[PDB]
């Protein structure tokens, strides 16, 4: 193990003089991928179930703490609302479906990789789909039966583990493929229509045409494009199976990182059901079976009170978790009104 | 043996050494037991599973309801049966008619499938993204408008909120 | 007139709901005997009524913490919405905006202020074109052994005749040399047209 | 079930989460070893020598049914306290390491 | 060089208050009959 100073990066010196400049002479087409998250798991939780279970001395003591219950199940659809409200604003900028039509004529330009693939059961794209596979979830669907952990699966597989104290996990308004046919539409207005669809009706252009335009718009003149559009089209087919080889070899942290911590707060929740929080056990069984009601209520009142602290602590922190998806997809928003639907 | 509870039992395959008598999980709850008579590990699972949710089109409009079983796939441990089951990727919709029309979300069942209350009944749908379009697109085609409209829209903002004091020994 | 603000309506109801689920929270017994300090006070005496009253006064005193700890989750969201209506009014009324859709759908012209309960709404004035047609169009024309393209524009055909007009306003005119400028010949470009 | 937990007689349109799914339990089991012999409670607690205190005695009890009724009517204790279980759930239980 | 960084003094302010609030909350009860935990452990016997 070695210790360092950490280096800022290379040191450079640019050759500054009073009548001297420097005018680039070629270019390059370059493809970057930006990830950014939009939603997290929408839970729900059961007080009774959670704190109780089918104890019934329990729920008539816990009488007296419903409107905590009430209050916290109401922060949490707050919260669940909230998700499928950012992935609309996110993806469902524009209602016209566009298709692209079976003219692949784009000057010369490969859109293959990114358009959707009708041999698949989804429409994804090919880049969609090495995406879907580097992000590993938790609930693969959302129906659990009863009778499919009905033994000692339960307490071993996490889920039911979950579910059986009264944590449900609920699924996403728009599915995988809804979500697909709307980038299919951002992705076909914007290569036959370049950004007018953006303002108004889509109004057809040539793909070499509107990246002339956008040429224009960063300072050079049509010419240039013209002049070097077979250069241009490589370079851009380059990049973009650049990207895909990357991605297929070796990752998406920042996505795999919400449902991890997810997955940790419900799984913590669960460990804590093993706190005494000052009885005698934690156990409801154990005190109510040797102990009589008037002396066993001290006990499962100090239960009630741990294992309501704990409703409010979860709770609490996915407010703040919540408040951070929202900014970050309120920026993914913007990115999708200035970067895809126009020229920034 | 003295220890109470509620739940199902049924047959186990661990196997205890011989001074045990209850097994525990991980959130501490007795979850294996031996028989004390036959000798047997038996598991209990609890009885208490799946989540329900009522969808309603105001009680200032009608009592009809509809059910969902977010645990459940009929193709049971459901309340009721009735009429108009409708199995879903949320769970089995109880009370509402499947149609293969599709509208605008009214209110939203989840996994793409709304309801609302039309043609009266409550109807469950799948939801629909947005009306179809075409581009014609041509290698040398190109679409210039020739006349405008001028647009005059609104949007709304929250800016403060309502300031508070408590006094605590008054409260 | 006719029929709203929705978004202003909620705060207001969010914050009297907090209030009223505090007064609320006042008949929770919190594991006590009874919920009334009268009821502990007369009844009971100081030592072993003291029980009782920390017992109220610790349920008490996580209701206040939980209505301040909800309280700043929620002033931080209306600070950012706060902020985003102080760029939009600096962005789309003291200016014009290029930013795609931050001022209204469209093309962005103005904007007016006006204030209401707890916030504020804008009037964003865009232009949105209307009743397209179709042309025929060409990258660049040839002349005499050379291309020329459009200075601020872009070449159309009725048809039969050729002509320049600008990107987003069909103004048809004639192809000049003063429209036009050239570079190379008409050997490179790829849909070049003779005209 | 959402009428009460709204605290309102009014429902307005929208879906609303309630309870799990309940089911109630049908019957009621005991299931306890096979004791077919009485405590000796008439050798402990009718014995004809006790033990000095500085060398009390300790006896080991095992294998026999606890029911202390039939010391109503030959017994009469002065003091009776327990510690970590209530003496009305005595008849219930099963004790280890007696 | 005359005279300021108010917005960014606030910020160690706020973080040194806070420190020193959780310090001076070592001094309540709780309701229990001292906040010493050594004034409990000696006169009061283990359970
Ligand atoms: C532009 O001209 C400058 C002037 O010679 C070149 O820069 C110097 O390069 C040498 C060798 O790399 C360095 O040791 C000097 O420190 C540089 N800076 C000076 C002398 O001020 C530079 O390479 C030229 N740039 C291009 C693109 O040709
Ligand atoms: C501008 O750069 C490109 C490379 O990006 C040059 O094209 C390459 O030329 C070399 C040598 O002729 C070939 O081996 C490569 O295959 C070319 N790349 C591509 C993508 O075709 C180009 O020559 C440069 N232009 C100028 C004027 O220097
Ligand atoms: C551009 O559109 C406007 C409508 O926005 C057209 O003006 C309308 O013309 C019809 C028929 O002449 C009248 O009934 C309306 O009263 C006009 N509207 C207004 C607001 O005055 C206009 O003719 C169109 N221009 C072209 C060249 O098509
Ligand atoms: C394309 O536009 C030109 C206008 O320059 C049309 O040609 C003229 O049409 C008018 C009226 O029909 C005549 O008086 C002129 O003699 C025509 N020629 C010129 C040079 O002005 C032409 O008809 C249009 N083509 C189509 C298909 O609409
Ligand atoms: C407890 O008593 C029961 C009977 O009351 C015993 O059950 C017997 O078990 C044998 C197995 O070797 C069977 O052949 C008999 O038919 C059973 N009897 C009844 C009535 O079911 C049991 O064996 C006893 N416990 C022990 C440890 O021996
Ligand atoms: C302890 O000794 C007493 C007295 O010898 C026994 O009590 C008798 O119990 C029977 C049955 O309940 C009664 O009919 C007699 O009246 C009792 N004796 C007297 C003097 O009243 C008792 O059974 C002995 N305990 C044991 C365990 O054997
Ligand atoms: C390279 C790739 O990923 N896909 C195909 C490839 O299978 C096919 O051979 C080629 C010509 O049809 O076009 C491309
Ligand atoms: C009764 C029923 O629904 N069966 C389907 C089966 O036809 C289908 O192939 C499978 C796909 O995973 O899902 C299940
Ligand atoms: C031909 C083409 O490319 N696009 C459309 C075509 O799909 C449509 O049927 C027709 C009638 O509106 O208008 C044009
Ligand atoms: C008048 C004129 O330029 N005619 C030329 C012709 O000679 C040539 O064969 C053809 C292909 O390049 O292009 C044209
Ligand atoms: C586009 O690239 C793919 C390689 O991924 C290739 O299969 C396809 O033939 C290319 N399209 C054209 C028109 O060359
Ligand atoms: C619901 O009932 C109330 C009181 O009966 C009434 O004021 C209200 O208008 C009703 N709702 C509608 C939509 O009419
Ligand atoms: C219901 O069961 C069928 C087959 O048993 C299965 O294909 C389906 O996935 C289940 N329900 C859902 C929506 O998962
Ligand atoms: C509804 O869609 C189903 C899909 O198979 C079809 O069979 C049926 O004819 C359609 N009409 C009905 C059943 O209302
Ligand atoms: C453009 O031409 C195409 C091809 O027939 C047609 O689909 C479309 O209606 C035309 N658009 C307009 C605005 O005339
Ligand atoms: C456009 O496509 C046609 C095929 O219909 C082809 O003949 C022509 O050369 C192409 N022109 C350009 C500029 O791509
Ligand atoms: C354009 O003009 C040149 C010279 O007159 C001629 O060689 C060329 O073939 C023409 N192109 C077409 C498409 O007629």
């Amino acid at each position: 193990i070695i210790a360092y100073t950490m280096s800022l990066g290379a040191e450079n010196s640019v050759a500054y003089s009073n009548n001297s400049i420097a005018i680039p002479t070629n270019f390059t087409i370059s493809v970057t991928t930006e990830i950014l998250p939009v939603s997290m798991t929408k839970t729900s939780v059961d007080c009774t179930m959670y704190i109780c279970g089918d104890s019934t001395e329990c729920s008539n003591l816990l009488l007296q703490y419903g409107s905590f219950c009430t209050q916290l199940n109401r922060a949490l659809t707050g919260i669940a609302v909230e998700q499928d409200k950012n992935t609309q604003e996110v993806f469902a900028q524009v209602k016209q479906i566009y298709k692209t039509p079976p003219i692949k004529d784009f000057g010369g330009f490969n859109f293959s990789q990114i358009l959707p693939d009708p041999s698949k059961p989804s429409k994804r794209s090919f880049i969609e789909d090495l995406l879907f596979n580097k992000v590993t979830l938790a609930d693969a669907g959302f129906i659990k039966q009863y009778g499919d952990c009905l033994g000692d699966i339960a307490a071993r597989d996490l889920i039911c583990a979950q579910k059986f104290n009264g944590l449900t996990v609920l699924p996403p308004l728009l599915t995988d493929e809804m979500i697909a046919q709307y980038t299919s539409a951002l992705l076909a207005g914007t290569i036959t229509s370049g950004w007018t669809f953006g303002a108004g009706a889509a109004l057809q252009i040539p793909f070499a045409m509107q990246m002339a335009y956008r040429f224009n718009g960063i300072g050079v003149t049509q010419n240039v494009l013209y002049e070097n559009q077979k250069l241009i089209a490589n370079q851009f087919n380059s990049a973009i199976g650049k990207i895909q080889d990357s991605l297929s070899s070796t990752a998406l942290g920042k996505l795999q990182d919400v449902v991890n911590q997810n997955a940790q707060a419900l799984n913590t929740l669960v460990k804590q059901l093993s706190s005494n929080f000052g009885a005698i056990s934690s156990v409801l069984n154990d005190i109510l079976s040797r102990l009589d009601p008037p002396e066993a209520e001290v006990q499962i009142d100090r239960l009630i009170t741990g294992r309501l602290q704990s409703l409010q602590t979860y709770v609490t922190q996915q407010l703040i978790r919540a408040a951070e998806i929202r900014a970050s997809a309120n920026l993914a928003a913007t990115k999708m009104s200035e970067c895809v639907l126009g020229q920034s | 043996n003295g220890l109470t509870g509620t739940g199902v039992l049924t047959e186990s395959n661990k196997k205890f050494l011989p001074f045990q008598q209850f097994g525990r999980d991980i959130a501490d709850t007795t979850d294996a037991v031996r028989d004390p008579q036959t000798l047997e590990i038996l598991d209990i699972t609890p009885c208490s599973f799946g989540g329900v949710s009522v969808i309603t089109p105001g009680t200032n409009t009608s009592n009809q309801v509809a059910v969902l079983y977010q645990d459940v796939n009929c193709t049971w441990r459901v309340y009721s049966t009735g009429s108009n089951v409708f199995q879903t990727r949320a769970g089995c919709l109880i009370g509402a008619e499947h149609v293969n029309n599709s509208y605008e979300c009214d209110i939203p069942i989840g996994a793409g499938i709304c309801a609302s209350y039309q043609t009266q009944s409550i109807i469950a749908y799948t939801m629909s993204l947005g009306a179809e379009n075409s581009v014609a697109y041509s290698n040398n085609s190109i679409a210039i408008p020739t006349n405008f409209t001028i647009s005059v829209t609104t949007e709304i903002l929250p800016v403060s909120m309502t300031k508070t004091s408590v006094d605590c020994t008054m409260y | 007139s006719s029929t709203a603000l929705g978004k202003l309506q909620d705060v207001v109801n969010q914050n009297a709901q907090a209030l009223n689920t505090l007064v609320k929270q006042l008949s929770s017994n919190f594991g006590a005997i009874s919920s009334v300090l009268n009821d502990i006070l007369s009844r009971l005496d100081p030592p072993e009524a003291e029980v009782q009253i920390d017992r109220l006064i610790t349920g008490r005193l996580q209701s206040l913490q939980t209505y301040v700890t909800q309280q700043l989750i929620r002033a931080a969201e209306i600070r950012a919405s706060a902020n985003l209506a102080a760029t939009k009014m600096s962005e789309c009324v003291l200016g014009q905006s290029k930013r795609v859709d931050f001022c209204g759908k469209g093309y962005h012209l103005m904007s007016f202020p006006q204030s209401a309960p707890h916030g504020v709404v804008f009037l964003h004035v865009t232009y949105v074109p209307a009743q397209e047609k179709n042309f025929t169009t060409a990258p660049a024309i040839c002349h005499d052994g050379k291309a020329h393209f459009p200075r601020e524009g872009v070449f159309v055909s009725n048809g039969t005749h050729w002509f320049v007009t600008q990107r987003n306003f069909y103004e048809p005119q004639i192809i000049t040399t003063d429209n036009t400028f050239v570079s190379g010949n008409c050997d490179v470009v790829i849909g070049i047209v003779n005209n | 079930e959402t009428k009460c937990t709204l605290k309102s007689f009014t429902v307005e349109k929208g879906i609303y989460q309630t309870s799990n799914f309940r089911v109630q339990p049908t019957e009621s089991i005991v299931r306890f070893p096979n004791i077919t012999n009485l405590c000796p409670f008439g050798e402990v607690f009718n014995a004809t020598r006790f033990a000095s205190v500085y060398a009390w005695n300790r006896k080991r009890i095992s294998n026999c049914v606890a029911d202390y009724s039939v010391l109503y009517n030959s017994a009469s204790f002065s003091t009776f306290k327990c510690y970590g279980v209530s003496p009305t759930k005595l008849n219930d239980l099963c004790f280890t390491n007696v």
